[PDB]
């Protein structure tokens, strides 16, 4: 089985504007989520030929990772902070549907989402 | 312990 | 904790190269390297990062293509015997630790495959 295309990163008939949730997001969320320990599964897309994982994208229609996030904020793609958050929190459903309570992998993903959280708590209010 | 290839780094 | 790596230079002996030396560095190492499912084997198994508190417990004899590289470049072998163990080394530890039909399992079986065919085709001394 091939890999997927990856998600859209760039589209420019999106319209476009910069807000300091987005902002918060890139700086603030992303950076921190990107550097903790267990982030390495979730800085690309799943590549299921390398990993060979032949019914990963028969199971997870709607893959996502960091490094799209991170281009996805990078390019100016999403117009609501909620998109973004919505992007996260599919990362994070499609690690625990592909794999079982208790796999080391979805205790990774466990550790970014409250992480994650936290950071969401502080999100400042849309100036 | 268990060596499980999709949490592999690389 | 992990152990240090595998020493890979011995300053107290002397240098010899030959062709089969020479043939197992730039053939042998550089084709395995090069290969698909080399990467797992490329460093030593880093217990730590990979949650795998018993690999030392079980694996005493550890290896892997880091080390035998550095190890030709070092001409810390005398004899090419002595990195063909090497290399079986590396796979049999990979055979002991794992489960058979595992994933890596299957990587280290295609890499000694082409190991294989690689020393059959050794030049003579």
């Amino acid at each position: 089985s091939m890999n997927p295309p990856p998600p859209e990163t760039s589209n420019p008939n999106k319209p476009k504007r910069q807000t300091n949730q987005l902002q918060y997001l890139l700086r603030v969320v992303l950076k921190t989520l990107w550097k903790h320990q267990f982030a390495w599964p979730f800085q690309q897309p799943v590549d299921a030929v390398k990993l060979n994982l032949p019914d990963y994208y028969k199971i997870i229609k709607t893959p996502m990772d960091m490094g799209t996030i991170k281009k996805r904020l990078e390019n100016n793609y999403y117009w609501n902070a909620q998109e973004c958050i919505q992007d996260f929190n599919t990362m994070f459903t499609n690690c625990y549907i592909y794999n079982k309570p208790g796999d080391d992998i979805v205790l990774m993903a466990e550790a970014l989402e409250k992480l994650f959280l936290q950071k969401i708590n502080e999100l400042p209010t849309e100036e | 312990s268990l060596k499980v290839l999709k949490k592999y780094p690389y």
